[PDB]
């Protein structure tokens, strides 16, 4: 999503995000009876009154996660949200309005890419992101995750961590392919260095070692 | 001069309606109008307030759409506006209630304690807006509920635990319009009635008990409300106005992590409460 | 002579209410009309827009169809 | 699945196309009553309402994709749709009426007929696609 | 399935096909009462009206494939 | 001239079940006005109660929402 938005602003055009995967239920893209007053219920009329201007920049979370099989399939629920060739004007099959979409950026985003429906899958190109060595996980903790954590946490200048420290945290306190749940742990030292703060407040800096990581 | 013979208008009116009823008749907008002089509230709700004092001036009896509006104007006007309870955050007396509310459970305290320091010190920049919200995770029989009377009244502030769990949609925790047979306010906004002042604590309850039916699930609706960034912007069907929920203080428990929706995973940490040893269970069966 | 009373003064009071009323009231039929007229706007939609407008100038209050036109 | 396009676009004929893979149910192939709520027909009829026309040419990707386990069979009711005989009265449970379904073109694919159920192989013909030595991808390669 | 047909035209009756393959509810077969919103009739006393005689020839095709326990 | 005469059918008939209804008028109404008041209800919904009995008072009999108050 951070590439995404990365993206969009390079463009300087708006950007906004599109949740999927988390249908139960087959068809809520779709665009069916009357429940909703609008001849929408789907997702994308929403978005697009959500962003002011004609040409967005619109991300899709997990397109990949829609196999629920309940009283239908939402990987059955998808083909016309994009492809423009048909998308010149929208269509659910049962429940649409027609309405240009030839104006707008897509993106999508997807974990595991062998659940897509097959017409969905050949109209696409895939760029494939591996995972992170530990090195790269201590120049991001440095450089981009623990500036983040000690500012909203209020501290911004009196605590201060060590490479020692971020690789032990990384060593011993994470396991996973990304960088989420490294940036929890880097937000509850900051945490713990307010509650000291506020039981009791130093001057200066104080750095913190490697030995005090189980401290914290 | 427009104001004095509207003034005869308005009277003419009142006349009329009195000679009707057998009684004034229109005893009902004289409350109201009375009502709408109470504390509060933004120019933009009263705007949207006298569009429907002015219309049960037609019919009186009836109708199912006329009805609504008397509902309506009695429920809008009785929610907290600017009334705020004397906070303190105050890490040494906090601490003291929580320890008498309770016996033993230092960790689960201890990180409490640290969510509210945070809470405490961030009155600038994000004063929680990414702070991550709490939420209780453990077995039933643990205490859980009597933790959020414990820190709610450690802030002078109103519990009121309002309970999910058997949600069918997201279009119960919003409300729903007023001109239709269902005329029914926030859970949330009835929820907001029952408290004296605007910044109570809410606690909720198994909030990883979702929906399979109407079509959807209720993950939508529900993260507008959770996220501080969003519930100065929360808006239901039946009021309309814009509600400020930013200055509450949300406390969550649920029972198991492995069924709450991501994008709420994504907004908060977990304090696990893990079960009782037999002098702590006797210690508490003496005491309490 | 009460009947034809009532039918006098309950007309009356509606008129004085419409009196008491310029621009036609509140009017949120020429509000909507102004909304449909300063923005955009392609024709088979102007036409679907001018169709349900004529759908909410029949019938005015009592039935949800109304309000299901006028929010739809 | 672009040789049923080119087949469509060189006889001036309407092309639609439908995705057979993944389908668990045999209400999609004839709908619903009327009764329920929900209550649409199947995607043949949807098929046939795109396109204008009685005899268009349609696609049925990956038939030797469908399943049967509780979900449904909808194996048992393409035993209507393709029968040679007996397609011209086809109805659907949305539409009571019968339905003319003989002037169209059906074009199916698959991989491998081991998984089509036997009476359902029984009504079409085989033609099988051999697959490219490397002169031959070289030419593909250089003129298309 | 050919026999039915050739059968029905050789003793001068009428003739329906019912195909059966497939069918999983029970509300085919009877109907729903008449409380319910767009309630009807089963097959057969549809097919009995197409017909328009006591006495026809009703072809049950694939009577083996009747699909069993998802609603009945 | 037809539902004219039958308007004055059901006036007629309302002012001779005004005089045997009631000494004075309909006298369940009155036997109502009573046994709200005898039973232990509460107050909030006494005053709702008495406030559709007053509503009701001034309706006219054999009305489709007579009967759903005199039912409440
Ligand atoms: N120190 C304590 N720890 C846990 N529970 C306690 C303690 N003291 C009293 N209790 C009682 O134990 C009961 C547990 O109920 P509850 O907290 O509602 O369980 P749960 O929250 O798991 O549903 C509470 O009613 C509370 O009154």
């Amino acid at each position: 999503t951070s590439l995404g938005r990365s993206i969009a602003r390079s463009m300087n055009r708006k950007f906004h995000r599109i949740s999927l995967g988390g249908v139960r239920d087959e068809a809520e893209i779709r665009g069916h009876r009357r429940t909703y007053i609008g001849a929408m219920p789907g997702k994308l009329i929403h978005a697009m009154k959500q962003v002011g201007v004609i040409n967005p920049v619109i991300l899709l979370d997990e397109i990949d996660k829609m196999s629920s099989d309940w009283r239908g399939d939402p990987a059955s629920a998808m083909l016309e949200v994009l492809d423009p060739e048909q998308n010149n004007t929208f269509t659910d099959h049962y429940l649409d309005v027609p309405y240009d979409l030839s104006k707008v950026f897509f993106i999508t985003t997807a974990n595991t890419l062998q659940t897509i429906p097959r017409p969905l899958l050949d109209r696409m190109e895939v760029i494939e992101i591996p995972g992170y060595t530990n090195m790269e996980k201590q120049a991001i903790a440095r450089q981009y995750l623990w500036p983040k954590q000690v500012r909203e946490s209020g501290m911004e200048g009196r605590i201060e961590v060590t490479d020692a420290a971020i690789l032990r945290v990384i060593s011993e306190y994470t396991r996973e392919a990304g960088v989420r749940g490294l940036e929890r742990e880097l937000g509850k030292i900051a945490r713990k260095g307010a509650k000291f703060w506020l039981e009791g407040a130093w001057e200066g800096l104080r750095t913190i070692d490697a030995s005090d990581i189980p401290t914290y | 001069d427009t104001n004095q013979r509207e003034y005869y208008l308005r009277e003419q009116m009142k006349a009329i309606q009195k000679e009707l009823g057998g009684e004034d008749g229109l005893s009902d907008l004289e409350a109201l109008r009375k009502k709408i002089e109470e504390v509060g509230m933004p120019e933009a709700v009263k705007t949207k307030a006298l569009k429907e004092l002015d219309r049960l001036e037609r019919m009186q009896q009836g109708s199912p759409e006329a009805t609504v509006a008397r509902t309506y104007l009695d429920w809008l006007t009785e929610v907290p506006w600017s009334k705020a309870d004397p906070e303190v955050l105050d890490i040494n007396h906090t601490r003291q209630v929580l320890d008498e509310d309770h016996y033993g459970l230092k960790d689960v305290k201890e990180r409490i304690l640290e969510y509210l320091a945070v809470r405490q010190l961030t009155q600038g920049l994000d004063v929680r807006n990414k702070a991550p919200i709490l939420v209780l995770v453990g077995p039933p029989g643990v205490g859980k509920t009597s933790l959020g009377r414990s820190i709610a009244r450690s802030m002078n502030r109103k519990f009121h635990r309002i309970s999910l769990g058997g949600v069918r949609d997201e279009a119960e925790i919003r409300g729903h319009r007023r001109t239709y047979i269902g005329a029914m306010p926030g859970k949330l906004i009835h929820a907001m009635k029952q408290v004296g002042v605007i910044n109570p604590v809410i606690l909720l309850d198994e909030i990883d008990k979702m929906s399979s039916d109407w079509r959807g699930d209720p993950a939508s609706a529900m993260l507008e409300v959770l996220d501080p960034e969003q519930n100065n912007t929360f808006t239901d069907h039946y009021l309309d106005v814009p509600y400020d929920l930013s200055k509450v203080f949300f406390i969550t428990t649920a029972n198991t992590l492995q069924t709450i929706p991501r994008p709420l995973l994504d907004r908060m940490e977990v304090i696990e409460i893990p079960g009782y040893t037999n002098m702590e269970k006797q210690a508490i069966a003496r005491q309490y």
